[PDB]
RNA sequence: CAAGGAGGUAAAAAUGACAU
RNA sequence: CGCGGGGUGGAGCAGCCUGGUAGCUCGUCGGGCUCAUAACCCGAAGGUCGUCGGUUCAAAUCCGGCCCCCGCAACCA
RNA sequence: CCGGGCACUCUAACGGGACUGCCCGCGAAAGCGGGAGGAAGGAGGGGACGACGUCUGGUCAGCAUGGCCCUUACGGCCUGGGCGACACACGUGCUACAAUGCCCACUACAAAGCGAUGCCACCCGGCAACGGGGAGCUAAUCGCAAAAAGGUGGGCCCAGUUCGGAUUGGGGUCUGCAACCCGACCCCAUGAAGCCGGAAUCGCUAGUAAUCGCGGAUCAGCCAUGCCGCGGUGAAUACG
């Protein structure tokens, strides 16, 4: 069911199916279905349409999620555009933000190795 | 022209005149050698008898070695009128 | 230089069976030193044997080992920078070890989901002479078969 | 910087976190045991001397 | 080479301590520093006595200090000085019961610290070291010893080349625990550097 | 998941406690 | 029982370093 | 200056004729092996196809103009 | 827990206990093989212990020290920066790629050590880190700690997935004068690479390898996945 921006997860437990949304994770998941009052271990296969409506209405509202909060997150990094701080430059150069070790490692932001040789 | 240092003491003696990285009695010695390696336009100029010049062998191939005093050497790579990796080391 | 001929290690007999063999098999099942999980899996699979066949697992397991026994194996030896492969006989100690090892390995090679059903099935297949371990056994005997040429180098 | 540096180690004023341990027999700042007030080097010396009450070789 | 200090190697069985007091934390550190400063202050103005040991015992403000010496010539009869303010100058940073005793080490030729110290004096007298070693060993061996061994290392007789002079008569088993082996050491200060003298003295045990 | 800060197992490994591993009872 | 006199002989594997 | 052939990674060579894929050995760069160097093993990168135009949907390739390189020819007086 | 008792367990202090002494066989002897003998054996299992010497090994940055040099400075104080930099290369590791596995709940079983300028029971606020209280403990008394792998129950169902946790946004806490450069945790959201590793290369022969957690030093805090220890479960194989 097209809950937020997504619909994908069929026969696979609503507490888990919920996770498949940028903004839900695991904590907001069971938090949303206990506050909406729905059984977590259900089929996800389009069960009681009412439960699905209530779920959708609560989840999609309340807190920001999916493409909207991706925009906000990207905009929070755009904050350090202008004449920003040190943390912005780390987002500029493509290097780790939290001042860690970059002599080795840091491949998750630098990307795969390039090898200079000399 | 000297272009890069590997030894910090050597680096400081030639750049700032900081002598506290080398032996005190080898200050003048090391200086005249470095200036010679700086002025040298080819390895053939670093050939005075008092230098005992020679290229190194094995893994140190591509390097050269003039003699300061006793068992002490200034090693470097000379290429296209310039020396690189100026080191001060045991024989 | 093996001054001592390294005496054969002896085991503790299991529960309910008294085997001088089953525990050796449970040991191969054992990973990270968890004999509890290891023994459980085997006895679990023993319960599984009872279902698909009306046979006592003490024979099903016994015969399976007997069918996955290498009569002769290939041995790489001397002269020519160790160039030859003399087909040697296999000691009862080594047939023992290879049988159980190949069983467990082939068992975890199977596409099944639970460790017990893999063990049970691989044992039933091996008892018949069908298991992937039996493949391994028959394969090792092919190698030993093709090298009868310089077998007379022996030793 | 060694003599004026074993001065500060006992001087200990100005912010409580700027104060640090320091071997007394030597002037070592590293591996200084709080129990003896000595570096691992000095401690070994005196332990072999016998000048360390109760301190004895460990074999087990 | 690499060999463990034959004193520390015993400590428990054979060869007892040299500073025998008990304390828990918050006290050990302070009392050990004071203890060591006593050893440091004594060694200075008491070297002419040549002290084999400096035993120390405590019992809450009691601080007993036993100074072993070959010849206690620097004590000189009660109020003849060399003890009065001398054993009283300790309590200028202590203020506790400065009970200073003096022992008479009978044979100095059987006291390892004294042997090595006599040798180290001779190095600074510009003596021939190899001959000095030989004599000192025999001198120790002459006074009833079961085994002896003296070692001077480095810069022997000046001359640019660190050497190591070696001599040892009788029996010196360092590996054995029931050993009763006395170990001494001394720094010889020379106008050309510093060299160390080891001295091993051995007697029976069981 | 010895390195995940959202498990009783990762909280053990890290040492610290929390929501995913309460200080007993 | 204890050996002398006879004959087939390893491979594919090179180099050397920085004052006496 | 008269004919014929040729310019393609750092080196030497294919691929052109039957337009749409540029491939080979060496070298270079990374990693192994060894105390170390060579040899050896694993793994990479690297080419405006001489140049200026033309044809074509598309040019290393087909057509012209120059520019070098190599080879033949230059005889009868 | 009390009365009372201390024979069991434990605590730590000295002792007893095998020396192939006893039997068979081999041998000239040393010794070897085998057997009842007992908890134990033919150095029982581990430590501490490292010959003469070798490497012009290491170490003047722990310390001592010869010689050279520096002295309105090569010394001294301070604030700030830096040792944490990153196109890359190597070592030692930690965490994984999952179902003999992961998550949640319940429920057991250790040793060795550390603490009243601290360890902090039990309550109270808090999703939690943690904060307020506040008892006991100069500690085989009180506290750090519930050991964890295990067991029971339940849920995922093999798909980069409830595997995996990197990276990044946001919100907090604690130490600290202060954590931007550079601290550790906590909570929400992101959820990357990895589906088991080329040429090569390492460790271990019995409580061992493998796997699991615990303690301590340094320490205001901590970049510790390190080092030094503790015990839990516990293989495989050795022809040669
Ligand atoms: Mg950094
Ligand atoms: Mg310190
Ligand atoms: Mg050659
Ligand atoms: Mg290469
Ligand atoms: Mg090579
Ligand atoms: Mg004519
Ligand atoms: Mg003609
Ligand atoms: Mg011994
Ligand atoms: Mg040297
Ligand atoms: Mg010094
Ligand atoms: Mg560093
Ligand atoms: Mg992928
Ligand atoms: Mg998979
Ligand atoms: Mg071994
Ligand atoms: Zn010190």
């Amino acid at each position: 069911a097209r809950i937020a921006g997504v619909e994908i997860p069929r026969n696979k437990r609503v507490d888990v199916a919920l996770t498949y949304i940028y903004g839900i994770g695991k904590a907001r998941a069971k938090e949303a279905l206990e506050k909406t009052g729905i059984n977590p271990a259900t089929r996800v296969k389009d069960l009681t349409e009412a439960e699905v409506v209530r779920l959708r209405e609560y989840v999609e509202n309340t807190w920001k999620l999916e493409g909207e909060l991706r925009a906000e997150v990207a905009a929070n990094i755009k904050r350090l555009m202008d004449i920003g701080c040190y943390r912005g430059l780390r987002h500029r150069r493509g290097l780790p933000v939290r001042g860690q070790r970059t002599r080795t490692n840091a491949r998750t932001r630098k990307g795969p190795r390039k090898t200079v040789a000399g | 022209g000297i272009k890069s240092f590997k030894h910090k003491g050597l680096k400081l003696l030639f750049e700032k005149g900081v002598t506290s990285g080398v032996p005190a009695q080898d200050v003048d010695r090391i200086n005249d050698r470095l200036q010679a390696i700086d002025t040298a336009t080819e390895i053939g100029e670093l050939n005075r008898q008092i230098y005992k010049l020679h290229p190194l062998k094995g893994d140190r191939e591509g390097y050269w070695s003039i003699t300061v005093r006793a068992n002490w050497r200034i090693t470097f790579q000379f290429i296209n009128g310039d020396a690189y990796i100026l080191n001060y080391e045991d024989y | 230089a093996r001054r001592r001929r390294a005496e054969v290690r002896q085991l503790q007999p299991d529960l309910v069976y008294g085997d001088v063999l089953v525990t050796a098999f449970i040991n191969k099942i054992m990973r990270d030193g968890k004999k509890n999980l290891a023994a459980r899996i085997f006895y679990d699979a023993c319960k599984i044997i009872q279902e698909k066949t009306g046979q006592e697992p003490l024979k099903v397991f016994k015969q399976a080992v007997e069918n996955v026994k290498p009569r002769m194996e290939v041995r790489s030896r001397r002269v020519g920078g160790a160039n030859y492969q003399v087909p040697m006989e296999v000691s009862p100690r080594r047939q023992q070890s290879l049988a159980l090892r190949w069983l467990v390995q082939a068992a975890n090679q199977r596409p099944e989901r639970r460790a017990a059903v893999r063990i049970a099935h691989e044992l039933m297949d091996a008892a018949e002479g069908k298991g992937g371990a039996v493949k391994k056994k028959e394969d090792v005997e092919r190698m030993a078969e093709a090298n009868r040429a310089y077998a007379h180098y022996r030793w | 910087a060694r003599k004026a540096l074993i001065e500060k180690a006992k001087r200990t004023p100005k912010f409580k976190v700027r104060a640090y341990t320091r071997c007394v027999r030597c002037g070592r700042a590293r591996s200084v045991y709080r129990f003896f007030g000595l570096c691992r080097i000095c401690l070994r010396e005196l332990a072999h001397k016998g000048q360390l009450p109760g301190v004895r070789k460990a074999s087990w | 080479g690499n060999k463990i200090h034959p004193i520390g190697f015993r400590l428990g069985i054979t060869r007892d301590w040299e500073s025998r007091w008990y304390a828990g934390k918050k006290q050990y550190r302070h009392l050990l520093l004071e203890d060591q400063r006593i050893r440091g202050l004594l060694e200075k103005e008491l070297y002419s006595a040549g002290l084999a040991r400096v035993d120390i015992e405590r019992a809450a403000d009691n601080v007993a200090v036993t100074v072993h010496v070959a010849k206690p010539g620097v004590v000189i009869g009660r109020g003849g000085e060399r003890i009065r303010v001398l054993r009283e100058e300790l309590a200028k940073l202590t203020g506790k019961n400065v009970a200073l005793n003096v022992q008479e080490v009978q044979n100095p030729n059987l006291s390892a610290p004294l042997v090595a110290q006599r040798v180290a004096e001779q190095i600074e007298r510009r003596f021939a070291v190899r001959r000095a070693i030989k004599q000192a060993v025999q001198r120790v061996m002459e006074s009833g010893a079961k085994g002896a061994k003296v070692i001077v290392s480095g810069r022997i007789g000046g001359a640019e080349q660190a050497r190591t002079e070696w001599a040892a008569q009788g029996r010196v088993p360092l590996h054995t625990l029931r050993a009763n082996i006395d170990y001494g050491f001394a720094l010889a200060r020379t106008t050309y550097g510093v060299l160390g003298v080891k001295a091993y003295i051995f007697l029976g045990e069981v | 998941g010895k390195g995940d800060r959202r498990t009783r197992r990762g909280k053990i490994w890290r040492g610290t406690y929390g929501k995913y591993r309460p200080r007993k009872k």
